[PDB]
């Protein structure tokens, strides 16, 4: 080796040391990839998740030595098909859908299709599902005056505002899932609540929990 | 009789050695199985082989030819070995019981360390304090024939206060604080288990326990005979020299047995195992 | 009238469907029969370059034939140096997310795009020994897929908004913009010449853009699915289409339809990455089985295979020269065959 | 919208074009001309190759 | 892209001193560094080279036990410590930067230095003294080397540097070859082992000064004796 | 005689 060569060599040493530094330093950090459907509030979600002490985008959230990243894929007129293989190793889908909109033409239908087709995707086989179900409140309010027994087919419950209809719609959404392999991390986030974040993190928590046991032989 | 004694051990001896090849060749030729774990228990099932190769035999066959033919050399290196291998075993299976407890109990902040790197750190580390900690045994083994053709090696300790203190220290340091620091490690897995599909999570539980008596039940024996021995002697001795010690040893050893059905061959491993 | 527009569509399709199959005399595999088969060829990994940390989404080689850029999914765009195995630069990007990477003819700049919607231009050669972000081309609203240097001055892009563009470094705006896809456009490839591009789409066409004029000049639709890749033909007057149906194409500008076809039974995944030999007789195609193959352009035989890689291979690229075959995996290794 | 397919398929329409056989005579003619400089094809022998 | 040195002065025979370089503009912690001072009518000669990171420390026999090097990175900062400044030492020493990588051009950038007053080896000589040069035509330097300089990967290590009467010297020509940056194409490089040629056509003004050429084998880094272009 | 036992 030249003279110059060798400090070519201790260079690309210099250099391959920051990669593994920089390689472990994001080896820390988690990513989660939200995935809002049609007019679902997501704008405000991530405001409110941001305020409080919390183009593709990307929120970080420092939480407690753990660093999570909210990839949000806000503009895309691109099927879905040829950049979803980008995310193969995000630890959890966060599947924000909109309750006030099961009259609005239906949309629901739609918003159901999408969650079927995201969650039957061969990428996302080791990684869970968080379900948001936004606009509670609306619900409530809405819920007189609407009687979704002539939106949705069977409906068996009361035609009153009895919380049977979050129900109803939560079983309709979980229902989706290929059974017994993926849980789904439900939750009823309102417009104004505070605990959207705490439950991110518990369902993160128990999504890795949960692969440890499986990869650790403990189970 | 003696039939039942050779039978067992000539089972266990079988039984050891090919789930330990077996499992060193798999784990070493998947290219695929490279988890945090299964280093572990490759060292585990490497030690595991160990012990069986090094002390079923020149354990069993001196004590039915009744003497000891293979000389010094042979006896330095099998007691060199046994010592090495019965603590690399302990320390491997604490390594996997404290490695569960900070995957399980603590998975976000455990996720930044707990890479291959810390295992094959942590397998050398137990690899060179088990063969610094077991040097005293090959230097002390010398062989003494106690008649005319038995020769009878035995470990002649310098003096009093040696047997005692190293007897004391190596109980403690291998089975009393192994055995607790698993019991306790298990013990709060089952708790944040128990905190949160009921089944498997009670199977693993029974598991767990499964794992912990069956260390004790084996380990028990072999060291408080050493207790009784090193501390008296010649009562010991007169107590229980040709049958029952050869059995107290058949008890260790099944641990050898014990290991690789309850770590490997289980959990459904064995597809890749037929695959292969 | 609404019902005029279908019916002169129809027409005209009908007619040049009529007057390229009037323009058949034989296939082209009746005129290479009388042609020595390459028989079998085999390659051995020369190097493998290791420093990233990710799957690895695009390759470009320098026209020296030296240095090779690769970009990859850890935020980082690595330029070694192939013969000694070497990092000359690793610059770190401010979106992680790229699906693509080029490498400036002269050698000065480089450019890597993503889901960013923006084609970020990086300058190598300048003062300070630094390497900076020279501009930021932002005007697609789509994943930017492929980006080909024209010039040090100009910049040929292509985007998931169904919309190629040209660019003036210089300036920082589209100075013409090729809009005749449907669905989105996957890949991209430059003339010999630069005088003229070709560009493939999800609907299952390439097309021809004239980059002086700006209009598509001509039109090829004969696969059945996307058409992830495409190259040129070193002569200039034939390309190579690389689809989902596992099935590479042949088509030939002058005679404007497709000349050949290369499929196998075997083989049923998509293909990744497509390109030519120096001379034109081997054409390397990059698999979802996580092997290259090497088919024969003329005879349309399969004629060697590189199964080195563990998962699919995302790129590929051959030299100018045609001394080496870079091939990159989603396994952050990509390796040098010879 | 409508207008400008009709007006593309007519620039594509009138086109010039030629037989296929003397498209892939002219490919094969080019194949061959360039084969001797091919190192892929032909590889130069372990004295040229830099890797 | 700016070096200042600070130090100097007058220093009795045997007395310690340290010189500080301060770097602006450029990325300091990237470059390796070199010491090459120049005797008051000599020639420059090679005194001390740090790589980037400190991992390769070189020194010249003639200053080696008796100098360290250093730098700090984040102050921006390249540290020459001297002990027992012999009555060899009085002479005006350069800070240079340098950066190696596939393509690089080492040597490029040379600083202003301070001036001290205290009170084997490849021997490349140009036979050159002082050439007649009219302004408009094309004149030649010749340098030449002990042992072959062509390496076995084809480069070459010549450099030539052209001070002009008062300045610091700057980079014209590397690996013989290429046209440094900022160079006017007029320059020129050209020659077989051992024996270089450096040509200049249409001579122009602002380029009367010393020509030196140097190698860059095996670190001792020798220059030339320097030739001077006088009307 | 005999007395074995060479600890495990």
């Amino acid at each position: 080796l030249s003279a110059e060569d060798k400090a070519a060599v201790e260079r690309s040493k210099m250099i391959d040391r920051n990669l593994r530094e920089d390689g472990e330093k994001a080896r820390r950090e988690l990513k989660l990839l939200l995935l809002g459907t049609g007019e679902s509030g997501k704008s405000t979600f991530i405001k409110q998740m941001r305020i409080i002490h919390g183009g593709i985008i990307e929120y970080p959230f420092d939480l407690q030595s753990v660093i999570f990243r909210m990839v949000d894929v806000g503009g895309q007129r691109s099927e879905r098909r040829k950049w979803i293989h980008c995310f193969e190793n995000v630890t959890s889908i966060m599947f924000l859908v909109a309750l006030s909109e099961y009259d609005q033409v239906n949309r629901m239908e739609e918003s159901k299709a999408l969650f079927r087709t995201i969650i039957t995707y061969p990428w996302f086989q080791n990684s869970s599902v968080i379900l948001f179900l936004n606009k509670k409140d609306l619900l409530e309010e809405k819920i007189m005056y609407s009687h979704l027994v002539d939106y949705f087919p069977e409906y068996d419950g009361p035609q009153r505002d009895a919380q049977a209809a979050r129900e109803f719609i939560l079983k309709m959404f979980v229902d989706l899932n290929p059974d017994s392999d993926k849980i789904i991390y439900s939750h009823f986030t309102c417009a104004t609540d505070t605990e959207n974040i705490r439950f991110v993190f518990a369902a993160v928590k128990d999504t890795i929990l949960q692969l440890n046991l499986k990869e650790y032989n403990l189970v | 009789e003696l039939a039942i004694r050779i039978t067992l051990y000539a089972v266990i001896f079988l039984m050891s050695v090919g789930g330990n090849m077996l499992i060193i060749v798999v784990l070493g030729l998947s290219r695929r199985l490279r988890t945090v774990t299964n280093a572990f228990l490759l060292s585990l099932a490497v030690s595991d082989l160990l012990l069986a190769v090094a002390c079923m035999p020149f354990t069993l066959l001196p004590n039915l030819m009744g003497t000891f033919i293979f000389g010094t050399v042979i006896c330095k290196a099998v007691s060199y070995l046994m010592g090495v291998s019965v603590s690399v075993s302990t320390l491997s299976l604490v390594a996997i019981a404290l490695e569960r407890y900070s995957a399980i109990c603590r998975p976000l902040q455990a996720r930044v360390w707990q890479t291959r790197s810390h295992a094959a750190r942590v397998i050398v580390a137990t690899w060179l304090l088990s063969g610094l900690l077991m040097v005293p045994y090959p230097v002390y083994t010398v062989v003494q024939p106690v008649g005319p053709r038995v020769l009878q090696c035995v470990h002649r300790w310098p003096s009093a206060r040696v047997r005692q203190t190293w007897s004391v220290l190596l109980l403690l340091l291998l089975f009393f604080i192994p055995g607790v620091v698993m019991a306790v490690a298990y013990g709060l897995i089952s708790r944040e288990l128990y905190l949160g599909k009921l089944l498997a999570k009670k199977r693993v539980v029974r598991m767990l326990l499964v794992i912990v008596v069956l260390f004790f039940l084996c380990w028990l024996p072999v060291y408080s005979a050493n207790t009784w021995r090193a501390f008296d002697g010649p009562g010991a001795h007169r107590a229980l020299s040709g049958a029952p010690i050869s059995f107290i040893h058949l008890l260790s050893y099944a641990s050898a047995c014990v290991n690789p059905l309850v770590y490997c061959f289980m959990h459904r491993r064995f597809r890749q195992a037929c695959l292969e | 009238e609404l019902d005029q527009l279908r019916q002169e569509a129809e027409q005209l399709k009908n007619q040049i469907r009529d007057a390229r199959k009037a323009c058949a005399d034989a296939t082209l595999s009746q005129i290479t029969n009388n042609i020595d088969p390459v028989g079998r060829i085999q390659m051995r990994t020369r190097r493998t370059l290791r420093g990233h940390l990710a799957k690895i989404y695009a390759m470009h080689w320098g026209t020296d034939s030296r240095l090779l850029v690769s970009a990859s999914q850890d935020g980082k765009l690595i330029i070694w140096d192939s013969y000694t195995t070497n990092k000359v630069h690793a610059i770190p990007l401010r979106s992680s997310w790229v699906m693509t990477c080029a490498y400036a003819p002269s050698g000065n700049y480089v450019a890597c795009g993503g889901l960013d919607n923006i084609c970020s231009i990086y300058n190598l050669k300048t003062r300070e020994g630094n390497v900076r972000v020279s501009r930021e081309l932002a005007g697609h609203t789509g994943y930017l897929s492929c980006c080909r240097f024209l010039d040090d001055n100009q910049i040929v892009t292509s985007s998931g908004d169904t919309t190629c563009a040209l660019w003036d470094i210089e300036t920082g705006q589209q100075t013409t913009t090729f809009t005749g896809h449907t669905g989105d456009v996957m890949s991209l490839s430059l003339a010999p010449d630069t005088r003229l591009f070709v560009s493939g789409a999800c609907d299952a066409s390439a097309k021809l853009w004239d980059v002086r004029e700006g209009m598509c000049r001509q039109t090829f639709t004969g696969h059945e699915s996307d058409i992830n890749a495409i190259c040129f033909f070193p002569n200039g007057n034939a390309f190579a289409t690389g689809s989902d149906d596992a099935t590479c194409r042949l088509f030939d500008l002058r005679a404007d339809q497709e000349l050949m076809t290369y499929s196998h039974d075997n083989i049923i995944c998509g293909i990744t990455s497509v390109s030519f030999s120096k001379s034109g007789r081997l054409l390397l195609a990059g698999y979802d089985d996580f092997n290259c193959n090497v088919w024969d352009a003329l005879k349309a035989d399969r004629a060697g295979v590189l199964a080195g890689h563990d998962n699919r291979v995302s790129c590929l690229g051959v030299t100018d020269d045609g001394m080496a075959v870079a091939t990159g995996s989603w396994d952050s290794f990509l390796k040098i065959w010879n | 919208q409508a207008r400008k397919l009709v007006e593309q398929l007519k620039m594509e329409a009138n086109i010039d074009r030629i037989k296929v056989s003397k498209a892939a005579a002219d490919l094969m003619a080019y194949c061959e001309a360039h084969a001797k400089e091919d190192p892929l094809l032909t590889p130069v022998p372990a004295s040229e190759n830099p890797f | 892209v700016q070096l200042v040195e600070s130090g100097g002065g007058l220093v009795q025979p045997g007395g310690s001193r340290k010189l500080s370089c301060s770097a602006s503009g450029f990325a300091f912690s990237s470059f390796g560094m070199h010491w090459v001072r120049q005797a008051p009518e000599k020639g420059l000669e090679w005194v001390a080279y740090i790589s980037s990171g400190s991992g390769t420390i070189y020194y010249a026999d003639t200053v080696k036990g008796r100098f360290t090097i250093s730098r700090d990175d984040p102050k921006n900062t390249l540290f020459l410590q001297m002990t027992s400044l012999r009555s060899e030492d009085t002479a005006m020493y350069y800070c240079v930067r340098s950066i190696y990588y596939y393509g690089s051009s080492p040597f490029d950038f040379w600083g202003q230095g301070t001036t001290l007053t205290v009170s084997s080896d490849i021997v490349m000589t140009q036979a050159t003294s002082s050439v007649p040069v009219t302004p408009g035509e094309s004149v030649s330097i010749s340098c030449r080397s002990s042992k072959s300089l062509l390496h076995s990967n084809g480069n070459t290590y010549l450099y030539w540097f052209l001070q002009r009467p008062g300045q610091s010297p700057q980079l014209l020509i590397y690996r013989m070859s290429n046209l440094a940056s900022g160079v006017p194409d007029r320059f020129s490089g050209s020659g077989s082992g051992t024996a270089f040629t450096l040509t200049i056509s249409r001579l122009e003004a602002e380029d009367v000064g010393v020509y030196y050429c140097m190698q860059h084998l095996e670190y001792p880094l020798t220059f030339g004796a320097g030739t001077k272009l006088e009307l | 005689d005999y007395m074995g036992w060479m600890d495990f």
